[PDB]
């Protein structure tokens, strides 16, 4: 009777940046629903395809848990359908997604007086990301007609950026911890139930 | 196509009662969820009420919770904000909105449908 | 909505300041822009404080709190231009401020002859309405205009022109008020205001 | 080198059509953030479109629905697309790459885009009374003509020093108006006529109009 | 092959604030941070912050979080340190480096993995007490600092602040054997330091010995006759 | 702070050394080690990087390695030059930002026992003149840098006034070291003598002087 380790994303010390977000495979456990929506006002939740008050009636192949940080303005792009910097070039989700995403403000853990420039985010690709793909290169991003050879100059530039978590932005600008949990039913025997 | 209608503002005593209504039209079936904001004079939008409506289940900040109720009637399609023991930090434009989602949000940017404004003031 | 002052005047070789004002100036960055006359805005200053190559070490800018600022050390008639920051922070819009003329002195100060004129009695028996403010022989070039009835503001049927440069290399410029002869009528008196510089002048005309 | 050239400007009917194009020299249009920023004929600049390196694209709320931004990636050019054109949106219009960060370095020199109405009409000409409250000034009021420019002269032409002729505003009518104005001595206004002598060439209006104090 | 050179050294008052620059020759922010690090007076190796220009990112040290500021003016290609309300600990050398960055994809981070390139350091003194020139006395030979035919006589450079006093003898003209000892700081807050050099027993009725004492910061000059 | 190196070590020419670091979650829980090298009076100079890199110019007789929350440093073949300090650093998260350790001083056993050279000066006319008096004891030639200075006055110890640099590095690859004993003129003309005492290795040697 193995519980499904929702504590272990959720009660993380530390995320993952969101353009390398970190996945947890659940799968053969005793799920629950309770505290997903019962909790208490904590942040945003929303769900997708499915209804939270019946996933504890419902058994799933596996349950993906997708974790990450972005900042307030973005939280938005989170969702299936969805356009900007976050959905086209960090983390996209399908049209046909079948999941809740949770996402809370984390300004007191996050973002430090000096900036917490640990967390980072890619600016430039040359092409949108597929749903559930994670590019973590780190090339340099050729905007220009002349190849870069790996030589930071004039349209050759790093692909990353740093946020800049300071607690005296506003809230479009503070950290945000984002749970992103997939529900995936194929053709397989259903381990992930919660009753 | 989709249309929030909103309704059942005014004045009123610090104390009194204030039941506010959102009636949405253009939605195929009961996947949505409803949301309340008021912008206070000079604050942004903030959530105080959700509701997600296939599973009707309500949610209410902290500064709220035992004075606001929020409900829904089945055939008239419409959400009702109850609001009692109102408080001049009350005072407030409220804003109801919808989503394609089974949820809530703080991010008013997180929700496409928007009813036009109704004012509510408490002195 | 990023606002900036209308317009800033240095004498040649000291030094101007440009303020960018907006809520939540902490994470965002900001650009700036320089456009001479006639010509494409040409980026001056990006993230706050980066010059890129080949643009003068007299511009700088900087950035905290809920207001940016554009430096420039030593200036001179080169410099004349209008001056636009941007804000970076949307990813899917960009939002520029109201713009600021820098006029380098060229000349001393000039405060401006303003005349208004009411609708023409032909004006009205056309069923037509316009209030006619003229403003001329001010320096710098920079000047706003605000009209009032009798002494409540008024938005609507207003066009103004831009500040041009005249013979004697002051400025000239005019203001329109369309208004229906009920309208004109109805109040007692319209004003047609001009600041120059912190100077204000103010005419008024009555239907009579 | 780098270059943004330009091209598609003109004259357009409201309500009508016009493409816009943004040939791009060393920077390659379908990987960068290409954008749209036009400035009213005296205003400020507002931004109007993009285009993601990715495809995804993004327009302001006054375009919203009426403008529409592409790029052919074999002739290395950016388009923007205009159906359903008003005279709000008469403008410069230029193309720029953004580099988000560090803001948009190189520029397009800008095509104009005229919208409004067409012909060849005259302007109504109203005289602009002396004042009754040691010098008057007094003026033509010329409205509403379209196009440039009207010529002005007084007392056909006998009357020079002291005449001021401002430049015309373009209303959002997309007419112009303007007036010219002369300041003479108080103690002549009884004594003097004063014809101003508006001709409007295109139209070719011309119109003499007395200019008497309002009784 | 690039070279990082920091501002000359610096004293200051405690309260007052200091401002380190270094020189990035060339496009040394492509690929490459820069992190700042002292080391007090026979203590070890302290980092205080850093920067990364590629990403536009800098960071701090939890010790010195509230009181540094690290800038980078990528026009110049130089960085910047500066700490204000100063103390007598933060006596110390700062240094200058360029990190070599990893990239961990696991968690989505860049720090710093090593500085090889080196600045020259900057000495940094924080004392209370202000400027003053020496008083220089001569330290005369005698039979007791006599051994084997050879003398050593001295000068003694007393009571000076700040840093730093330089000695040379006769003009530059003896430099063997002379040995100038490093200064030390009393308690007072004034620094003492002293100069020696053995010369041959028999030069001391035919050579004449001057050491020339030079304390820049107050502008004296001391030229010591030391005679038997 | 959570790094930990051994203050000393020793190890034979020509043979093997290692030195070890410690740490915890925080450091090298997630994040690369690396390894400096200073000598004394110089800066330091980068000897590893991850975990066990070599850059340009430092050869393979260096070698790194790194297992859980410990890392060490191995040196084969030692030589003279390698005589020097050594700090391990490791990019710890919960303080965001490097963390230097506490550093390893590393003593090559092939040296001699360089006695110090003492001279003992006594005040000058001049000084006393002017209603001061300073002893100075100037020490130099002395390997390794590690001395203890001591005073007396006549027949007894005395402490007040006593001001001692720390050992410095000379040109020839010696230590020097300077004392100071301030006096009153009085108690300069009081006393039958003053002499310097400096201890080097266990032995002592004595110089004294006397007014005049
Ligand atoms: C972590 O679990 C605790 C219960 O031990 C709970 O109170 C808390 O809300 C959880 N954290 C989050 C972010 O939900």
């Amino acid at each position: 009777t193995n519980l499904c380790p929702f504590d272990e994303v959720f009660n993380a010390t530390r995320f993952a940046s969101v353009y390398a977000w970190n996945r947890k495979r659940i799968s053969n456990c005793v799920a629950d629903y309770s505290v997903l929506y019962n909790l208490a006002p904590f942040f945003t939740f929303k769900c997708y395809g499915v209804s939270p008050t019946k996933l504890n009636d419902l058994c799933f192949t596996n349950v993906y848990a997708d974790s990450f940080v972005i900042r307030g303005d973005e939280v938005r792009q989170i969702a299936p359908g969805q356009t900007g910097n976050i959905a086209d070039y960090n983390y996209k989700l399908p049209d046909d997604f079948t999941g809740c995403v949770i996402a809370w403000n984390s300004n007191k853990l996050d973002s430090k007086v000096s900036g917490n420039y640990n967390y980072l985010y890619r600016l430039f690709r040359k092409s949108n990301l597929k749903p559930f793909e994670r590019d973590i290169s780190t090339e340099i991003y050729q905007a220009g007609n002349k190849p870069c050879n790996g030589v930071a100059g004039f349209n050759c530039y790093f692909p990353l950026r740093s946020y800049s978590f300071r607690p005296t932005y506003g809230v479009g600008h503070q950290p945000y911890r984002v749970v992103v949990l997939s529900f995936e039913l194929l053709h397989a025997p259903a381990t992930v139930c919660g009753k | 196509q989709v249309q929030l209608v909103e309704s059942g503002g005014g004045l009123v005593q610090p104390g009194g009662s204030l039941r506010l209504s959102c009636a949405a039209s253009g939605f195929t079936n009961d996947f949505y969820s409803i949301a309340w904001f008021r912008q206070a004079p000079g604050k942004e939008r903030e959530g105080v009420s959700w509701l997600s409506v296939s599973d009707n289940t309500p949610t209410y900040v902290d500064s709220v919770k035992d004075r606001f109720t929020i409900s829904r009637h089945n055939a008239n399609n419409t959400v009702y904000l109850q609001m009692n023991m109102l408080k001049p930090e009350d005072t407030a434009i409220y804003y109801c909105a919808a989503g394609r989602f089974a949820g809530r949000d703080t991010w008013p940017s997180s929700y496409d449908y928007w009813g036009q404004g109704t004012q509510v003031t408490v002195s | 909505e990023l606002t900036q002052p209308p317009s800033v005047s240095v004498a040649p070789g000291q030094t101007a300041r440009i303020t960018c004002g907006g809520n939540n100036d902490g994470a965002k960055s900001v650009h700036w822009y320089q456009q001479k006359p006639g010509q494409a805005p040409v980026l001056v200053v990006y993230d706050d404080s980066d010059r890129p190559s080949g643009i003068p070490e007299r511009f700088s800018g900087s950035n905290s709190g809920n207001t940016a600022t554009l430096t420039i050390t030593r200036i001179e008639a080169g410099d004349e231009a209008d001056y636009y920051c941007q804000v970076w922070d949307s990813s899917r819009d960009h939002v520029f401020g109201t713009g600021t003329k820098v006029t380098v002195l060229g000349q001393p100060k000039a405060n401006p002859t303003v005349t208004l004129f009411p609708p023409s009695s032909e004006e009205l028996q056309a069923n037509k309405a316009t209030l006619v403010c003229l403003i001329s022989d001010f320096y710098p070039g920079a000047v706003t205009v605000a009209w009032k009835a009798d002494s409540s503001p008024v938005k609507a049927g207003v066009e103004t022109t831009t500040p041009s440069k005249q013979s004697n290399n002051k400025y000239a410029a005019s203001s329109y008020l369309s208004l229906t002869p009920e309208q004109w009528k109805s109040h007692r008196s319209y004003s047609c205001q001009v600041t120059h510089e912190g100077s204000t002048v103010e005419k008024t005309v009555a239907p009579t | 080198q780098v270059q943004l050239v330009e091209s598609g400007g003109g004259l357009i009917q409201p309500g009508g059509s016009l493409r816009l194009s943004c040939a791009a020299s060393g920077i390659t249009v379908s990987s960068n953030y290409m954008t749209w920023v036009r400035q009213a004929p005296g205003k400020g600049l507002e931004w109007v479109s993009l285009l993601y390196a990715g495809g995804s694209a993004f327009y302001a709320d006054s375009v919203k629905g009426r403008f529409t931004i592409s790029r052919d990636n074999s002739k290395n050019t950016l388009y923007l697309l205009m159906n359903s054109l008003r005279v709000g949106d008469t403008a410069v219009y230029y193309c720029a790459r953004d580099l988000q960060v560090y803001g948009m370095d190189v520029w397009g020199q800008g095509t104009t885009v005229t919208v409004s109405s067409a012909s060849t009409k005259g302007p109504s000409v109203f005289p602009l009374a002396p004042s009754s409250k040691g010098t008057a000034a007094l003026g033509c009021l010329v409205k509403d003509y379209f196009p440039e420019p009207v010529t002005v002269s007084w007392n056909s032409g006998a009357l020079t020093s002291g005449v001021h002729t401002f430049p015309a505003v373009l209303q959002s009518s997309g007419l112009y108006s303007l007036s010219s104005v002369v300041t003479v001595p108080s103690s002549s206004l009884g004594t003097q006529t004063y014809i101003c002598n508006v001709n409007h060439k295109p139209s070719n209006t011309k119109v003499d109009k007395r200019v008497e104090p309002k009784s």
